[PDB]
């Protein structure tokens, strides 16, 4: 499922903002 | 409306024109405890010691904020930051500064990231989320009335109040431009094509990061994710998005057309403006005018327990505030 593959990700925590 | 943001951008415009400055000193707070991080400061519990009060002092290092470059951000934050007034933006107390930072003193905002909440319960019901999106609809269309751009809509900015309402706080990025403009800005999740895609942009990037949030609140995740931001990318610009089996019509439609990537077919950007959305389907119960006044019916409230109460956010790590015998970058800031 889409919420698993999700899940199991690298990004399922707070995302930092791209500068340079 | 055109008659209240009529009077509104006279408030903004003074502010605008006149900014204010040092409002305070470090020592008439009580440092207590880092509510948030980033890569050039943390944001603090303080309370003020005259009055007995709590707010969120943003704390930015002078030296990092240079070698991020990132002096003419950090300036438009702080100009921008006390020139605006609206009910679903932080407001902006305090701003000082010393040999070695910068501070916002900001309004304590109890209940917590929006993210906390939506990654611990998963994913919010339309409804939910649909309460939440006519509060950012209204606050973008007071900020582009102001020539403003916000450019960093995610769960992590946005936070709760006591009455289960939004605080939309970090205008990092935030730029009044009127016409184009380039800067490679925001989180992958949330880029327009547009802006990855290198080609300058306007206030359109508002629209499709609305798009992409209505949709990470309600089925609990991105329409474009991946390990690496390079294969995030990949996907915005691809145009081609999958919807969760549970989302209504209406919700798949407004979203087709908040996530277009064809500009001039985008929600927003638009000849009817703002109306396209706040005239959707999927709004069509929304009282623009109740939600406005704060007299709606929030579906959730964190509840809090007391003054100072910070339950609601995640732990961090304690660094210990040094402030320089030596001024640090003097002229860089001095408008600050
Ligand atoms: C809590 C809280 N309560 N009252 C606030 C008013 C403003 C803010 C706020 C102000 N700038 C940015 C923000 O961002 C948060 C999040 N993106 C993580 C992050 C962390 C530290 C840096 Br510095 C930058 C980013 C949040 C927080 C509160």
């Amino acid at each position: 499922t889409t919420y698993a593959d999700f899940i199991a990700s690298g990004r399922t925590g707070r995302r930092n903002a791209i500068h340079d | 409306v055109k008659e209240f943001l009529a009077k509104a951008k006279e408030d903004f415009l003074k502010k605008w024109e006149n900014p204010a400055q040092n409002t305070a000193h470090l020592d008439q707070f009580e440092r207590i405890k880092t509510l948030g991080t980033g890569s050039f400061g943390r944001v603090m519990l303080v309370k003020h010691m005259e009055t007995g009060n709590h707010y969120a002092m943003k704390i930015l290092d002078k030296q990092k904020v240079v070698k991020l470059k990132q002096i003419e951000h950090t300036l438009n934050e702080k100009r921008i930051l006390q020139a605006v007034n609206f009910p679903f933006l932080v407001k902006l107390e305090f701003s000082f500064k010393d040999n070695s930072n910068l501070y916002m003193v900001m309004e304590y905002v109890p209940g917590g990231e929006m993210f906390s909440h939506l990654r611990r319960i998963g994913r919010f019901s339309e409804p939910h989320a649909r309460f939440y999106a006519a509060q950012i609809v209204l606050t973008f269309e007071y900020l582009h009335s102001l020539d403003l751009i916000y450019r960093d809509l995610k769960p992590e900015n946005l936070l709760i109040d006591q009455q289960g309402y939004i605080q939309v706080t970090d205008f990092g990025f935030a730029k009044r431009v009127k016409g184009r403009t380039w800067t490679l800005c925001g989180t992958p999740e949330y880029l327009a094509p547009e802006i990855i895609l290198s080609k300058g942009y306007n206030k359109a990037v508002d629209w499709w990061a609305l798009g992409v949030l209505i949709y990470e609140m309600a089925a609990g995740y991105p329409p474009f994710f991946a390990d690496q931001p390079i294969q995030i990318y990949e996907k915005i610009v691809s145009g081609k998005v999958r919807f969760p089996s549970h989302f209504s019509s209406d919700l798949k439609d407004l979203l087709r057309n908040l996530l277009q990537v064809d500009l001039t077919k985008r929600f927003g950007n638009l000849k009817d403006g703002v109306n396209d959305i706040k005239n959707h389907k999927w709004f069509a119960t929304t009282d623009w005018i109740a939600i406005y006044q704060r007299k709606v019916e929030a579906p959730f409230i964190p509840k809090f327990k007391g003054p100072g109460d910070t339950s609601n956010f995640d732990d961090y790590e304690e660094e210990e505030i040094r402030v320089s015998i030596n001024e640090k970058c003097g002229k860089e800031f001095s408008e600050f």
